[PDB]
């Protein structure tokens, strides 16, 4: 029972989900460039920074985001940075998005200084989330949800964030009943990943440490969003 | 602190 109030909300999101765009010339460098542990990393870093901007343009265009406190706005962007990125890269591999270059993106990730300890689960996650046969709506809606998660660290006004997430979560459950009546547990499967994503946030802190000790410059934007001295 | 994010929102 998709109400018009919600039919408009989702449409705003899905248009934004195609509106803030990653340039082709940049992502072409996943295919174009040489395949070495040095180059693979340089490329992956380039992709990330460009994506961090795309996520900030997207997050800005989320309904009721700009009305939030300027101080909290950072803490959310900061907290959901990796998770949103993990969610978008999962969509690359799962739905095989042409401009993402899944197979070659996978070659670079698998040879960029990352430990087997963090590669195995990272790709186990990609496989399992793939098997959910997720739609562009379900991808776009989770993103909005992960960004606006009230239980991030260093937040003050979590009730105002709760007011922004609830609206999305309601709309998502509706879509899990509409397009997935066969299985009523589908809304729970989507929420299950929100928890899976969190575990990778911990993994990511250790991943960044490994690169640092092996002399791997990131970027002032990433170093800000993740905190890198 | 955190200039670039603040800047990205205001821009
Ligand atoms: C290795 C890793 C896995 C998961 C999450 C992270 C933050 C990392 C991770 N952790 O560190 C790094 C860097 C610092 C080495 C990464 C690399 O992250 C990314 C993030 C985004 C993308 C990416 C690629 C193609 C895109 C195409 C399009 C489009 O066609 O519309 N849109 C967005 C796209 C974004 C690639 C790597």
């Amino acid at each position: 029972e998709l109400t018009p109030d919600q039919q408009t909300l989702l449409h705003f999101i899905m248009d934004s989900y195609n509106k803030q765009r990653m340039p082709q010339e940049i992502t072409n460098k996943i295919l174009k460039e040489e395949f070495s542990a040095e180059e693979n990393f340089e490329i992956l870093t380039e992709m990330a920074t460009n994506h961090v901007q795309v996520l900030v343009e997207f997050t800005k265009k989320l309904p009721g985001f700009q009305t939030l406190d300027h101080e909290d706005q950072i803490a959310l962007l900061k907290g959901s940075a990796v998770e949103a990125m993990f969610l978008r890269s999962a969509e690359i591999f799962n739905k095989k998005l042409p401009s993402g270059h899944s197979d070659l993106l996978e070659e670079r990730i698998r040879n960029s200084g990352i430990s087997d300890e963090y590669i195995t689960p990272m790709f186990s996650f990609y496989k399992s989330i793939g098997e959910l046969k997720m739609t562009q709506e379900e991808y776009a809606l989770l993103t909005a949800i992960v960004i606006l998660s009230p239980d991030r660290q260093y937040i003050k006004d979590r009730e105002a964030v709760e007011k922004l997430q609830e609206p999305l979560l309601d709309v998502l459950q509706k879509l899990c009943k509409i397009h997935q009546p066969e299985n009523p547990q589908h809304f729970a499967e989507l929420l299950g990943r929100l928890t899976e994503l969190r575990t990778f946030n911990h993994h990511h802190a250790e991943m960044l440490m490994s690169w640092r000790v092996n002399d791997h410059k990131f970027t002032p934007l990433l170093e800000e969003i993740w905190d890198v001295q | 602190d955190h200039q670039l994010l603040r800047y990205l929102l205001d821009k």
